[PDB]
RNA sequence: AGAACUGGCGAUGCGGGAUGAACCGAACGUAGAGUUAAGGUGCCGGAAUACACGCUCAUCAGACACCACAAAAGGUGUUAGUUCAUCUAGACAGCCGGACGGUGGCCAUGGAAGUCGGAAUCCGCUAAGGAGUGUGUAACAACUCACCGGCCGAAUGAACUA
RNA sequence: GCAGUCAAGCGUUCAUAGCGACAUUGCUUUUUGAUUCUUCGAUGUCGGCUCUUCCUAUCAUACCGAAGCAGAAUUCGGUAA
């Protein structure tokens, strides 16, 4: 729930003599360590299949490192979340370098705007919007123009010492 | 006058190939190139020659230099090195009062006690010959 | 007395207004909201009533 | 959502210079010169040519972006006002007590004096503002006309005069008397 | 509905590109509604005029590049306010019915299509004298 | 006011909640050194005017469990989002051209030709043009708009959610 | 006791100028109750008189916005103790 890692979690039902070799199930899971990952795998599984962990086991847990972690990407993010009065589905886009990067601002962005803590949010699907102009949310289309350049008006150099023998300039 | 006068602030822009001086962290004090723009607060930089690793960096911990070379947007590390070299960016950096002062600052901080002593003396030596100048006209 | 086109001109200022049903603000005749902040910018407008 | 670049254009017609420094604008054309302090807004000007200047707001939120356009208009009405220039016409409306409107002065003032408003033994006085000049139409009855380089100052004076004739304690639907604005165009380019 | 009436147009545009062999791209900049009505009467015999929205035409034509393909080079001509006159009557008579009559203060040709070729309507307005002294100065070159 | 299980106060100081029996942390011989809890770190005050992404401007902002209250209902403030519809077969907005024929359609009458008004709303030629949206005329005129298109080039409208 | 939200109706016509039913959200602590924490090694109570200060849910006065405001008169509302 913090600095995020992405996990594959592969699990299954406990084998019965009647059903040796039950079917294996997988999720991609974003958590900060692997304990929370495994715990999340059950949370969801319990809501999809009829299973609790006391009646199942976790087969594998492997980290999914970003394939091209220095290529800037436009992400599609689908989300299901709880407001104070309803629960809702929600699409938004995020431009970043990795999935793990993206999800973290996703998780912050949900708190900033809709005041949604981590607990009240399900990450439905996340995906690299292949062809630009499949980007729809303007606040990313805005960065896609040819030869995009912009200044950073009003520079504010932080100070090392509390007194200054000159009136500062903000000029970048 | 009889022209229209408009002075426009002439900011360093964040633009592919804007070259930036890194402010904080393991790659502090080193130069990198801006390779692609992530968003209004975040870019992709790569600093091949100086040994700073192609990374997403928060624009806040970097300061834009006034230098700019030609670079295709989102160019892998390699061709940055090729392009940066071609353009002679280190060469133009070193030539600036900005790059020079940093050098001075480090030189000063490197002085032995004995060396500080010597500066004092020679500075006395120069002083004397200045004051007189400052009195012949 | 007072010619039609001036009676008209005068009414542009005096009678073609709308009014907030909450605070009574004299509002532009095509207003969609009151401009006063005390009635929380309500959209509950009515037309200023016309004379006899 | 913070729009990274958003900007607007100001056409500089033949015969005027607009010069700008620390957001203090000076417009100089045929009719003379106006200046305006736009300090209260973070916008940056840029000249492309002597006929075109751009106003841009970098990384602006909505209400920041709103200020952009209004900067263009303000500057525009500086330009046109110093080329074409502004002129407001009004009319005396009164249903029984003829409104007497004359120019007076004390201390080289120039006021607008308004007598007999609905029978009022009081006299109303509206200062005539600098660089706005007052005339009276010769064929059009009960007219009054206010002209000058600056809309703001010409508009406002017209509005000071309308507002001094406001009718109190009567049904202002019946009692329509007053000096109301009837036209607003330029000094030049027909009427 | 609003798609039908397009494919409708699409239909009756195609129908002409097949039936008639020759084509007139006519500019109708300005030109009153009454003018065109009387270009209909005056031409009612053979030719048919067919007006439309450009983006509907550039698309339909390209959408017909399977069969009848050298209608593709028709496209750098369907700019501005233009339209189509279709015919099987000979060149000049129509173009002169078009250019000349119902002119006041008249719609004008801008390019012509003929079996996969393109006239400037300049090469149409021939002199026959140039066609006389080119067969003459070549018999003078031969002699 | 009155019961259930448990933990407390009473009988109990200590650290935190400014304050305070009962909350949180933790229970106590005399002390040194270290580390922490709960709670804090602009200044009062020991401890980053630390780092990071958003959000918010209040002529009544807001600022931390127990706790020292606020509700129905509203807001074209501003943010993110949803559904429906339009749009690369070119919309929306903006500038620009066309706005035609039966035809002054029928009544009615000083006259009323699209526009006092009763009654119908048909056709032609169309890419399109109402038996007419308004201005206008004594009645025509003239102008306007719907309707179609030239340009432009990716968005637009409506209802909602918090 | 005081104030709202909805808008069926009153209001010749017209929900909302001025009112407002069925219902519904609230506020106040000059009503009356409920409670019984404080004070029974106690020190009266009501009303008035006199005098000061405070509240604002404003009766008057100042300036306004509304009207079923022609005028006069009134009525509703705002800033306002
Ligand atoms: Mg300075
Ligand atoms: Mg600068
Ligand atoms: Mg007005
Ligand atoms: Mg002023
Ligand atoms: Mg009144
Ligand atoms: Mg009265
Ligand atoms: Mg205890
Ligand atoms: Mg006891
Ligand atoms: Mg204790
Ligand atoms: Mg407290
Ligand atoms: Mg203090
Ligand atoms: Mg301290
Ligand atoms: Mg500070
Ligand atoms: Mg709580
Ligand atoms: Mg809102
Ligand atoms: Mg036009
Ligand atoms: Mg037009
Ligand atoms: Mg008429
Ligand atoms: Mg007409
Ligand atoms: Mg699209
Ligand atoms: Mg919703
Ligand atoms: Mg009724
Ligand atoms: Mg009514
Ligand atoms: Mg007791
Ligand atoms: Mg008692
Ligand atoms: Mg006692
Ligand atoms: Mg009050
Ligand atoms: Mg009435
Ligand atoms: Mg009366
Ligand atoms: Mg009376
Ligand atoms: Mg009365
Ligand atoms: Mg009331
Ligand atoms: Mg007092
Ligand atoms: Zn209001």
């Amino acid at each position: 729930m913090a600095h995020f890692k992405e996990y594959q979690v592969i699990g299954r039902r406990l084998p019965t003599e009647s059903v040796p070799e039950p079917k294996l199930f997988r999720m991609r899971i974003f958590a900060s360590n692997e304990v929370i990952a495994k715990s999340r795998y059950w949370y969801f599984l319990q809501k999809l299949h009829k299973v609790k962990k006391a009646s199942g086991e976790i087969v594998s847990i492997n980290q999914i490192n970003e394939a091209h972690p220095t290529k800037v990407k436009n992400f599609g993010v689908w989300v299901r979340y709880d407001s104070r009065s309803g629960t809702h589905n929600m699409y938004k886009e995020i431009r970043d370098v990795s999935r793990v990067a993206a999800v973290e601002t996703l998780y912050q962005d949900m708190a900033a705007r809709h005041r949604a803590r981590f607990r009240s949010i399900h990450i439905l699907k996340v995906a690299e919007i292949e062809k630009t102009a499949d980007v729809k949310r303007q606040y990313v289309k805005q960065f896609l123009t040819k030869d995009l350049k912009f200044p950073l008006p009003h520079r504010v150099q932080k100070s090392t010492k509390t007194f200054s023998y000159k009136r500062p300039s903000t000029f970048y | 006058s009889t022209d229209s006068i408009v002075k426009a602030s002439n900011w360093r822009l964040v633009e592919v190939g804007r070259v930036v001086l890194i402010k904080k962290g393991q790659s502090a004090g080193k130069l990198a190139a801006i390779v692609e723009i992530i968003d209004q607060k975040k870019v992709l930089i790569d600093g091949p020659k100086a040994g700073v690793p192609r990374q997403a960096i928060n624009l806040g911990q970097v300061v834009l230099t006034p230098l700019t070379f030609a670079l295709p947007r989102g160019a892998r590390t390699a061709t940055v090195s090729k392009k940066w070299a071609a353009a002679a960016v280190c060469e133009k950096w070193a030539a600036s009062s900005w790059a020079k002062k940093i050098a001075q600052r480090e030189r000063r901080a490197a002085l032995t006690d004995f060396e500080r002593f010597q500066v004092m003396v020679l500075r006395k030596q120069k002083r004397y010959t200045v004051k007189k100048a400052l009195a012949k006209a | 007395i007072i010619e039609p086109s001036l009676k008209a001109l005068a009414s542009k200022y005096n009678c073609d207004k709308s009014v907030c049903r909450k605070c009574y603000a004299r509002l532009p005749p095509r207003a969609t909201n009151c401009r006063k902040r005390k009635c929380g910018h309500t959209n509950q407008l009515r037309p200023k009533k016309k004379l006899k | 959502m913070k729009y990274i670049q958003t900007e607007q254009q100001i056409e500089v017609p033949e015969g005027v210079t607009v010069s700008i420094k620390s957001r203090i604008v000076k417009v100089v054309g045929p009719r003379g010169t106006l200046t305006k302090n736009l300090k209260h807004i973070d916008v940056t000007f840029t000249k492309v040519n002597n006929q075109l200047i751009k106003v841009a707001v970098h990384n602006g939120g909505r209400k920041h972006v709103a200020a952009l356009r209004t900067v263009k208009s303000l500057v525009d009405n500086m330009i046109t006002g110093v080329t074409k220039g502004y002129k407001y016409k009004m009319r005396y409306v009164y249903a029984h007590f003829p409104i007497n409107v004359n120019i007076v002065e004390k201390d080289g003032a120039k006021f607008i004096e308004v007598r007999n408003f609905l029978g009022d033994k009081k006299i109303r006085n509206v200062p005539v503002r600098d660089g706005v000049t007052i005339e009276f139409s010769t064929n059009v009855k009960d007219e009054i006309v206010l002209s000058g380089n600056s809309v703001e100052d010409v508009s406002q004076n017209a509005a000071d005069l309308q507002q001094i004739c406001r009718v109190r304690n009567k049904d202002i639907r019946k009692f329509l008397d007053g000096i109301y604005v009837s036209h607003k165009g330029f000094i030049t380019e027909d009427l | 509905g609003i798609r039908e009436k397009k494919a409708e147009y699409f239909a009756k545009l195609r129908e002409y590109l097949e039936e008639y062999k020759s084509l007139f791209v006519v500019g109708v900049d300005n030109v009153s509604s009454q003018q065109m009505h009387e270009v209909r009467k005056e031409l009612r015999g053979r030719a048919v005029v067919l007006m439309g929205k450009n983006t509907m035409v550039r698309r339909a034509i390209r959408g017909f590049l399977s069969d009848l393909p050298d209608f593709e080079k028709l496209l750098p001509f369907v700019k501005g306010n233009v339209g189509f006159v279709f015919t099987n009557e000979p060149l000049t008579e129509i173009k002169n019915v078009i250019v000349s009559n119902r002119v006041a203060a008249g719609l004008t040709v801008v390019q012509v299509y003929d079996n996969g070729q393109v006239f400037p309507s300049s090469i149409l307005d021939i002199t026959d004298e140039e066609l006389v002294s080119h067969f003459v100065s070549a018999v003078s070159t031969i002699a």
